[PDB]
RNA sequence: CAUAGGGUUUGGUUUUUGCCCAGCCUUUAGCUUAGCGUUAAGCUUAUACAUGCUAGCCUAAAAGACGGCGCACAGGUGCAUAUUUUGUAAGCAUGUAAAAUA
RNA sequence: AAAGUGUACUUUAUAAAGUCAUUGUAUUGCUUACAAAUAACUAGGCAGUUGGGUCGGCUGCUAUACUAUAGCGCCCCAAGCCUGAUAAUUAGCUAGGCGUAACAG
RNA sequence: GAGCUCCGGCUAAUUGUGUGCCAGCAGCCGCGGGAAUACACAAGGGGCCAGUUUAAGGUUAAAACAAGGCAACGGUGUUUAAAAACUGGAAAUGC
């Protein structure tokens, strides 16, 4: 939808390590300085990226970041091959056990079914 | 016997109680330790101990 | 390391010391001073830097750095000592406060007054 | 909880008293795993007739004595006991007579196909039941 | 009570039928295993023989 | 954490009790059933079983609230309400009202004011 | 309700390890400071203590407790305690037993 | 039992009641299991110590269960019981609470 | 409007005068030897605000169960080995 990633990623340049979450459309930017500034160049809008490693040398930061959303797959690649319709759903992404104590709130219903 | 077991297996009742298992299992004791010897010093009293019939 | 390693006391917290232990936990410590001197700085500096022995309230003594231009520090005066070391004087970690029951502020400050114990001239 | 237990019988030396061993597990919260541990339980046995090696069950009851709160209700399986008199005999069934080659493989052959034979037989039944 | 009777009552059915459950499982390995026993043994017949032709 | 009492007391009476849960001159009251011979606000009840707010609101109106059900519980279990309690369930309709005996001594003259030293100070 | 880094090691680069700084929460010290309402609170000593107060009420075998009911409730502290405790679960026989209703 | 009973006590041309004393189907309960900080420059510990038998273990007043917590105590009998035991250091415990995406602290 | 603190870089914010490795500053890298945006003072400016800036504690800035190394330095002289943990295997004899 030209504002996150398909799903998660992550990818190993050589002696650096960055990952990448998408997040819900409106949550905002959790990164870097550097990473901020290159995601408003591309137009990315909602993200988490983290960075670890040997990040002495940024112009290898830079380039594992430009290779991590290179290996990206879409739901219309090769569909013609699997005889169904790939539909587009809503659905609302959950938080862990430790999160939703801490905030004193619950998950979605179709869980707590009992 | 494992580590919770003290004795032999198959002892009966009337059957008397050695301690040749205590010793292998709570080989830390300095009560059963001995003095440094040679190989054979240390391994005759071993294989004899295991066959009776052999004087 | 294995399960078995972990579970049989594997791993053991990571310990740091204090960078002012005399304190003993303390922000602040009195004492009284034994000796008033001057100790050159390490190199590649040059001075002469005004230092005191003092005898903590709890026994121990440690060597305190006095800050400012000028003092009326002598033996058998009451100071107040907290934290801070001086880089380029070796084995002083602690620093006196200006102001308190027997040092004065420095006479003539006008800027940074708080940190050396100066009142607002009413004047 | 500590109302049953299973476990192997390590003493009997006591008059009307028996040693059992427990295994159980215990979850570490921070590694994520459950820890093997083990425990001893004293029991009171009214034949006084248990052997080393035996596998019983116990269960709760009245304090006894000191360290005594446990009786013994059924045993699950028998020590094996080494008797030279029965050993004796097949030694000398051994040593009566030797076969040769062939004989002895023609011999195990049948005494296999027989077995299977049976097997076959009691398998078929179940299925019945089934 | 009248729910713990029904609940007594069931747990005796799905009870018997676990057991049959494996009691046909373990027949039907032990068949398997025999059968592979029996080939094993048709060749041991004729390796002995053809060893006695060597002696 | 606050588990509830089950074993009755076999020493003491059980009683319905007003708890003070308001600030600084804005009282709230909850009920509760709890042993006769405890602290004010100890965590130690059987139930709770209702609440009341003493000041009037923009209606005019005091508001209550409790459990119809369980107070009838309680009450043929033995437990014994208080004085204002009883004048509660009176007016709520739940009990018949209490009859109160009679009164001779002159009542005080100074009751919202003998005891709150900031309007003495402007008297 | 969902994971951010920067500075530093002086031929250059790459790599490994150490050091320092930015947040939130909590107490003192310097300088400085008009008022009213209100929430949560008194974080070092089981160191030594002048003085006032914190549990009494009622009745009467001759105007008086000797008797009844309370002090088995509140309030203070964390010396000692690694388990004596704390946090949980489980166990503990019977149609409650007698009697011509002939 | 938010009860009954009384050759009892107090108040009344107005009286309903309370006060004191006494009474309950066995007349106020014991036991076991699991978890919870460091610690081997603490390696042996225990002799009433582990188990068995007689006796004792009181404060009465339904009937049986062949005596119905216990080395809890005396006497006698058999040698067993524990072994990361025993000995040390530190701390009241649970939990609200504070940092953390969480796990952890 | 009112105080406290800061203006070389990390880090938002500069000019003049005095001093001359002296007096002093300093969380880190570091400043001062006669031309100092780093010391002292004046002016100008930045931050927070009835508060503000040191010092001292808890936790974070992954100590690595999710998730570190023995390839900068660390695997110990070798073998045998009835605890524990994990888990089937190709052995013995004769000229
Ligand atoms: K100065
Ligand atoms: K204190
Ligand atoms: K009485
Ligand atoms: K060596
Ligand atoms: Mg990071
Ligand atoms: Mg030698
Ligand atoms: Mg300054
Ligand atoms: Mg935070
Ligand atoms: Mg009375
Ligand atoms: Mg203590
Ligand atoms: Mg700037
Ligand atoms: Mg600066
Ligand atoms: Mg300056």
């Amino acid at each position: 939808r030209g504002h996150t990633v398909y799903h998660h990623v992550e990818h190993h340049f050589q002696r650096v390590k960055v990952t990448l979450s998408p997040r819900t459309s409106g949550w905002g930017l959790r990164c870097s300085n550097l990473f901020y500034e290159l995601c408003s160049l591309a137009g990315i809008r909602d993200l988490t990226v983290d960075v670890s490693g040997a990040t002495r040398n940024k112009f290898f930061v830079a380039k594992a970041f430009f290779d991590a959303l290179q290996k990206q797959t879409a739901p219309h690649d090769g569909v013609e091959g699997t005889g169904v319709y790939v539909k587009e759903v809503v659905r609302r992404p959950v938080v862990n056990l430790g999160t939703y104590r801490n905030n004193g709130t619950l998950p979605p219903k179709e869980y707590l079914a009992t | 016997p494992g580590x919770x077991x003290x004795x032999x297996x198959x002892x009966x009742x009337x059957x008397x109680x050695x301690x040749x298992x205590x010793x292998x299992x709570x080989x830390x004791x300095x009560x059963x330790x001995x003095x440094x010897x040679x190989x054979x010093x240390x391994x005759x009293x071993x294989x004899x101990x295991x066959x009776x019939x052999x004087x | 390391l294995t399960v078995g390693q972990l579970l049989r006391g594997g791993r053991t917290k990571k310990v740091r010391r204090s960078k002012s232990p005399a304190l003993e936990q303390c922000p602040y410590k009195k004492g009284i001073c034994l000796r008033v001197y001057t100790t050159a700085p390490k190199k590649p500096n040059s001075a002469n830097r005004k230092v005191c022995k003092v005898q903590l309230s709890n026994g121990y003594k440690v060597l305190a750095y006095i800050p400012g231009e000028g003092h009326n520090l002598q033996e058998h005066s009451i100071v107040l000592v907290r934290g801070g070391r001086t880089k380029d004087l070796p084995g002083v970690k602690y620093k006196v406060i200006r102001g308190k029951y027997d040092c004065a502020g420095v006479k003539g400050r006008k800027t940074s007054r708080s940190k050396y114990g100066v009142k607002r001239p009413k004047e | 909880g500590g109302f049953e237990f299973v476990g192997k019988v390590v003493s009997n030396r006591m008059q009307k008293g028996v040693v059992v061993a427990v295994n159980y597990v215990v979850w570490i919260p921070k590694y994520k795993v459950y820890e093997r541990r083990t425990a001893r339980h004293m029991a009171h046995d009214e034949g006084n007739s248990c052997v080393i090696g035996d596998i019983v069950r116990i269960q709760q009851h009245r304090k006894l004595s000191k360290n005594k709160a446990y009786v013994v209700v059924s045993t699950l399986k028998h020590a094996d006991v080494y008797n030279a008199k029965q050993a004796a005999v097949l030694n000398t069934e051994r040593s009566q007579n030797k076969l040769g080659r062939v004989e002895y493989a023609e011999s195990r052959l049948s005494e296999v196909q027989q077995r299977l034979l049976k097997l076959r037989e009691m398998y078929q039944k179940e299925l019945a039941l089934n | 009570e009248v729910a713990a009777e029904q609940a007594k009552v069931a747990f005796a059915e799905q009870k018997a039928a676990a057991e049959h459950v494996r009691r046909q499982a373990a027949l039907e390995e032990l068949l398997r295993k025999t059968e592979i026993e029996c080939q094993l043994a048709m060749v041991r017949v004729g390796r002995a023989q053809k060893a006695e032709e060597t002696g | 954490m606050n588990n509830l009492l089950t074993q009755l007391p076999k020493h003491d009476l059980l009683k319905i009790k007003l708890v003070r849960w308001g600030f600084n001159k804005k009282p709230f009251y909850v009920l509760s059933v709890m042993k006769r011979r405890q602290a004010r606000n100890s965590g130690n009840r059987y139930e709770d079983i209702g609440w009341w707010d003493p000041s009037p609101h923009q209606d005019g109106n005091s508001h209550f609230g409790i459990k119809f059900d369980r107070v009838k519980y309680w009450l043929s279990q033995g437990a014994v309400p208080t004085e204002k309690v009883y004048g509660l369930f009176g007016q709520a309709g739940i009990i018949p009202q209490k009859p109160a005996p009679p009164k001779y001594k002159p009542a005080d003259g100074n009751a919202d004011t003998k005891w709150r030293p900031e309007l003495q100070k402007n008297l």
